[PDB]
RNA sequence: CAAUUUUU
RNA sequence: CCGCCCGUCGCUAGUACCGAUUGAAUGGCUUAGUGAGGCCUCAGGAUCUGCUUAGAGAAGGGGGCAACUCCAUCUCAGAGCGGAGAAUUUGGACAAACUUGGUCAUUUAGAGGAACUAAAAGUCGUAACAAGGUUUCCGUAGGUGAACCUGCGGAAGGAUCAU
RNA sequence: GACCCACUCGGCACCUUACGAGAAAUCAAAGUCUUUGGGUUCUGGGGGGAGUAUGGUCGCAAGGCUGAAACUUAAAGGAAUU
RNA sequence: GGUCGGAUUUCCAACGGGGCCUUUCCUUCUGGCUAACCUUGAGUCCUUGUGGCUCUUGGCGAACCAGGACUUUUACUUUGAAAAAAUUAGAGUGUUCAAAGCAGGCGUAUUGCUCGAAUAUAUUAGCAUGGAAUAAUAGAAUAGGAC
RNA sequence: UAUCUGGUUGAUCCUGCCAGUAGUCAUAUGCUUGUCUCAAAGAUUAAGCCAUGCAUGUCUAAGUAUAAGCAAUUUAUACAGUGAAACUGCGAAUGGCUCAUUAAAUCAGUUAUCGUUUAUUUGAUAGUUCCUUUACUACAUGGUAUAACUGUGGUAAUUCUAGAGCUAAUACAUGCUUAAAAUCUCGACCCUUUGGAAGAGAUGUAUUUAUUAGAUAAAAAAUCAAUGUCUUCGGACUCUUUGAUGAUUCAUAAUAACUUUUCGAAUCGCAUGGCCUUGUGCUGGCGAUGGUUCAUUCAAAUUUCUGCCCUAUCAACUUUCGAUGGUAGGAUAGUGGCCUACCAUGGUUUCAACGGGUAACGGGGAAUAAGGGUUCGAUUCCGGAGAGGGAGCCUGAGAAACGGCUACC
RNA sequence: CUCUUAAGGUAGCCAAAUGCCUCGUCAUCUAAUUAGUGACGCGCAUGAAUGGAUUAACGAGAUUCCCACUGUCCCUAUCUA
């Protein structure tokens, strides 16, 4: 979500308490850590080769994925590093015998190392308070649309 | 700050009121040993309800269902620990016949009557 | 709110004790314990309700003094003392010695042991660990941990006690045919000895579990434990051994217990 | 007094949360320290469950780190000069996490050049065999010893100043100076 | 053409 | 049909509705202000202290003419340097309570105005039930004392299912 | 090209008849409804007060839309035979 | 129905359950097991020979485990896990029945003996598992497809 | 356990009300009242007001004893049996009571705490203690600074309180005292450079910072510098070292510092032994309290997942006093626009948000009962809120306590 | 139904600048009210282009009240050209 000498704005966030040796020349010229999530969950190459910091990310940040899991499509990109979710699911009522169709939406903060549009069926994973609104975060994206990578105009 | 004991009610009155031979037909059940009141016949039928309610929801559950093989089968013994019927009608069908008059057959009221000694259910 | 509970009533702790409904009172509240939950049984429980010892609540406050109870050869003279689970509740003069187990009808048991064989309790491990210092240790039931143990067993097995200290002995892993025990839930402990295991990897653990009435069932891992080595079990079981027999045959079987 | 839960502050879809359950005290927020320089007048507190905690006000040494040496001497200070969220605070010159704060560059020249002897920057054989074997391992970086010249030492609070109370942090070290000197070069 | 009221 | 029923008015009664009062009160937000007390902190350092060191009335006497010279005690001292530090008091953050406006909701008081509804045939009349004697009923507009009347496009719950 | 006959589609209706439907009058839909469920929008719970009072909205106005309560009292009523 | 409210040597019909095979259901790479002996060379108690055996040589890895890699998502539904008890239903039970309660009852009452203190029901939320009809369901169109 | 009857009429059929019927773990009331077990009770309206009296205190073999209180009788000839007050520790934060506020708030189930603390309960638990050097000096035991009590006081007053006189410690503050070994830094240096090394000192844990390791899909070599072991002496040789999870910057270890240096027994009881060198020699039982740290336990605190009564004569609520998110901090037991500065304009919605109402505490249930349900549940059990109305705070492990305090009404 | 000459205050409005009686009455404003404002009405003697009623904006028009403000006044003093 962030280009242009990545650790941008007006501080400095790094990597909590991790040093690089100053003077050797060693591979990568830099110590990038991250955390293997697990439960079958690839960890995508974008966190390993990326540059961002994101304290909040689960990738590479201080959180992991503790509680329940849900699903679910996304409905707005337009905030900074952050999407919401409807859910939609059907609810009985017990009186006429009948199901009625219900929701409600739910915010979910995202890694900058993503890629999240309309649509999207997306998996979700529940973490410790990371905002005022959002208890979740993200885990995997991991879905195709009405023909995407093959349509054109 | 205690624990309740529980209570219960054991009777129900009939809901229509006025019959003119309803209300003598439980007059010969009445006249016929000796009761009191009125209220004596209503929680035996009473006790004829809820045990014919108990006994609709075994006879419409399953056959072989171990539920009704135990409380079928421990219904009717208990039915004749009483020995409201004898052993010719254990066949488990016989507690939706059963009939007012024979629960009232095994009162220790018409049971010193019928085993002389006393003459009379007024007396007894 | 603002403090713990120093009491709570009766109908609050469940079936598993057997007390009054009609006593109009508190309940006897367990103190704080060393091993588990409410689940467990404070010693007066155990003693004038199971055991019938005693009637009022001075009197057998008053056998304490006299110094008989003991568990794992410690003083103890605490009134609603907590009672964990197979923590041998032995006695002195009176000679008796309980182990706490669980019958085939719900509570526990009043189950006799032997004199040799009740200086030994059997442990249930939750977190092995090695901490400050290089000390590597293991936890219990009460989690009584224990310096030095036998390194790299695991958690979740059955260890065996010296009552000196820990001093642990034996280790009993779980295989494809062994000895497993239920503890706690709607149908805690019979015995199911193993079927087949499976895992869930990530959010719960389940067990399939294969009574001597040879169908199956599954409980989950929080009550699940291994006894030992299959047919030799380390504690006499009490006199329902563990089946679950079947209501049907309860009531056959019962009359057969007085001959008509 | 002041609370720290979300019985006030308006919900998500933004409605008037009515209260109940008045201010309690299992999250009552202290009012701040927002300390200074000074040496050594510090107050603790009293905390919760039984602990103590400590409220640094005025200090001025403390221990640091390199990192690349692991020194850790207990070095004066001089004064910050780039707040990282916000910049009131050096016009008052106090201290917080990421201070970034100039020193003294003399402590550890008692450390450097008695272990090393090069000498920046222009007896016994037991550690004669030491410089004469670290051969340009000592050395470190031009514009770190440009940075000696003037007799000061960019460092950065790391620790909590208001929290733990302790002096602490390190020094800066790599590209995070080359960060405040982003626009600390062309600021005035 | 016009014809109204005639009274729990 | 010596059937039924329509409206004004008269008397007897009740029912809500409005209404001048820049209405009144209670409660909830509110803008602008005063801000009690308590906390964190800048100072205050009263009044209780001990340590050390430079002189001494009395005499302590390691010895003796006095002396020298031992710490000095009955204690003033002249200096430092700490220890707890109470009133007081600036700054900062909580804020009870109050003042002033506006909104919102509930309740309550009001001179009097038009209505409605009941209730022994009261007069004035027949409007509708038979072609109700001018067929009836709609929507709209106009007049009138009351029913009502008339004009306009309809419709037949019609008094023709019919050239 | 109009017509005669036979057929069919879609109309607008008519006549007979009832098995069927209902309170009857009547009905090819008002049928296939206690042998109760093809979808799907709306409306009514006694008659009065009344399409009235307050509140809102649309109008230039007449008025239109949404729409009670207080009180009142056993019928108002639909069809049919004499 | 064998011979005691009651039991079979194979066998009759139905009921449902599973492995298959029919063009045919087949998550996969690396190992330790294994799992077959269908192997195989020899000996191979008892017969004329793995019907009772071995050292067992490619002698079928994934049913017992954990790593690489994915996997059309849902409802629905079976079972189990699951809701503190009382309360609801409900077996025993001389509280004398009943309201109740959870006791009691049996010897031997000479200084003991044992049964109990059951059982179901509890729906919407969540978890795991069996099922693939019914209703959604998306991956082969400028092939930028599968193998 | 599925039940109906009268009234529009001259009479008939029918939509449709009223009345009639039965129970209330549902209230009041009229009349009547013999037996026996069981038993809710100022909830409904005014969570409006209070007279009076009582509901939170606490002792052992084993804290503090000169009571000038006792009780004695042999003991403890300093005491030891008790025993007030009062100090110290501990409880008071449970229990009981009400439902006014309270409509995604609490609450039922249902996970989560890798995001935290916890006196008490358990079990493990501290061979380094200052290194001013060896005369700091008690480690065979140092200190204050004091209650209760005694003397005379004040005010009419309250669980109001003064100056003076001594003394207690488990209150309070100092403070040593029982090892060895290995490492690192230095240097006494000479004797040499590919060198060794007496000895100057440190090393417990806490605390904060910074670093390193905590690895481990599959097997062999060439190649450039230093080069451990050993030797045929071409040069050759190495088992060369890993806990849990799904995973961690986890537990952890190591390195250099770290603290108005935190802690690491100067406390009491019963018993009397062994020892051989009978010396205030050296050993040693069973406890009781209290203490750091880890893991429990007793709990608290946040938190996901669903469910809500009536209202569109409630149609758009939300921010410049954070509304939503990011950035960095301040506090916090820790998470978080919780708060602060800068930046971005965002959140919910015709599945009914927002606003209003609610004789709305939320649930486990209760009443009537074919099935399908309608209506209560203030009240016995669980959880929440409150102690006349809103604030604020100390003590304590636990409170924004109310039979605790401060201020306003 | 009837008379003076013909037809005999309808829609409305008021003690109004229009009401003598009259400072009419009732309510409201203040501590008090021949003033104000809202209703009353058989109105000496209101009224339908001799125009009747209600009016948004405006008025060097006339009134009554409230809030800020001051030598208007309490209670006057002084200084300047």
């Amino acid at each position: 979500s962030t280009e242009l000498t990545v650790q941008s704005e007006r501080a400095f966030q790094k990597q909590p308490h991790i040093f690089n040796n100053p003077k050797v020349k060693t591979s990568k010229r830099t110590k990038r850590w991250y955390k293997n999530a697990g439960l079958g969950f690839k960890t995508p190459k974008t966190a390993i080769e990326g540059s961002y910091i994101d304290k909040k990310c689960p990738f590479t940040g201080l959180v992991s994925i503790r509680g329940k899991i849900l699903t679910g499509t996304v409905v707005s990109t337009k905030m900074h590093r952050t999407i919401v979710i409807r859910r939609a699911y059907l609810h009985y009522i017990p009186k006429y015998n009948r199901y009625e169709k219900r929701h409600k939406n739910v915010p979910v903060h995202v890694s900058p190392a993503f890629r999240v549009q309309v649509g999207d069926i997306v998996t979700v994973g529940q973490c410790r308070p990371i905002s005022k609104t959002v208890r979740f975060n993200v885990v995997k994206v991991s879905a195709a649309a009405g023909k995407a990578n093959k349509q054109f105009a | 700050p205690r624990a309740p004991r529980t209570y219960s009610k054991t009777y129900s009155t009939p809901k229509r009121p006025y019959e003119s031979s309803r209300l003598d037909a439980e007059l010969k059940l009445a006249g016929e040993f000796g009761l009191k009141n009125k209220k004596e016949i209503y929680r035996i039928s009473f006790q004829l309800s809820k045990i014919r309610r108990a006994a609709r929801d075994l006879l419409t559950r399953d056959e072989k269902d171990p539920k009704r093989l135990f409380e079928g089968n421990a219904l009717i013994r208990r039915l004749v620990r009483v020995g409201v019927l004898s052993e010719d009608k254990k066949k488990l069908d016989y507690v939706l016949a059963l009939k007012v008059e024979d629960f009232l057959e095994r009162r220790l009221q018409t049971q010193v009557y019928k085993l002389g000694l006393a003459k009379s259910v007024h007396h007894a | 709110a603002r403090g713990p509970k120093k009491h709570l009533k009766r109908l609050a702790a469940p079936h598993h004790w057997l007390l009054d409904k009609l006593s109009g009172c508190y309940a006897p509240r367990p103190s704080a314990g060393p091993h588990k939950l409410r689940e467990s049984l404070p010693l007066i429980v155990f003693l004038r309700n199971r055991l019938k010892y005693a009637l009022n609540g001075r009197e057998v406050k008053a056998i304490l003094m006299q110094r008989h109870v003991k568990v794992d050869g410690k003083v103890r003279t605490d009134t609603t003392y907590p009672a964990g689970f197979m923590d041998v509740i032995t006695l002195d003069a009176t000679n008796e010695n309980f182990r706490l187990v669980y019958d085939v009808k719900g509570r526990f048991a009043v189950h006799r042991i032997t004199d040799e064989e009740a200086s030994y309790k059997l442990g249930k491990v939750k977190k092995v660990q090695l901490g400050k210092k290089g000390v590597p240790y293991v936890v219990t039931h009460d989690g009584r941990t224990i310096r030095y143990p036998d390194p790299n067993i695991k958690v979740n097995d059955t260890v065996k006690i010296d009552l000196a200290s820990g001093k642990i002995t034996d280790f009993i892993k779980f295989d494809a045919g062994k000895l497993v025990y239920v503890t706690g839930g709607r149908n805690l402990g019979r015995i199911g000895t193993i079927v087949h295991k499976e895992r869930h990897d990530g959010g719960f653990d389940l067990v399939h579990i294969k009574d001597s009435l040879d169908n199956t069932f599954v409980t989950r891992l929080n009550n699940v434990f291994v006894i030992g080595e299959q047919g030799k079990p380390y504690i006499s079981l009490p006199k329902g051994k563990g089946i679950k027999l079947s209501i049907a045959e309860e009531r056959d079987r019962r009359r057969a217990q007085q001959g008509l | 007094g002041i609370s720290r839960d979300s019985r006030h502050k308006r919900s998500a879809t933004g409605a008037k949360r009515a209260q109940f359950r008045k201010k309690r005290k299992f999250e009552l927020g202290r009012q701040p320290a927002n300390t200074k320089i000074g040496a050594k007048r510090i107050h603790s507190v009293r905390t919760r469950g039984g602990n103590k905690k400590y409220r640094a006000l005025r200090i001025e040494t403390g221990n640091f780190s390199w990192a690349s040496e692991g020194i850790s001497k207990k070095t004066r200070i001089a004064g910050v000069v780039y707040h990282p969220s916000n910049n009131e605070l050096v016009r008052t010159n106090t201290l917080t996490k990421a201070a970034i704060v100039q020193i003294d560059a003399t402590p550890f020249r008692q450390w450097f050049e008695a272990h090393y002897g090069q000498t920046l920057g222009k007896k016994s054989k037991n550690a004669e065999r030491k410089w004469a074997a670290r051969a340009a391992s000592a050395k470190i970086e031009s514009s770190v010893e440009s940075q000696f010249s003037a007799g000061r030492l960019y460092a950065c609070i790391s620790s909590r100043p208001g929290q733990s109370g302790r002096c602490d942090g390190y020094i800066l070290e790599g590209e995070e100076l080359a960060f405040y000197l982003r626009r600390l070069t062309a600021k005035k």
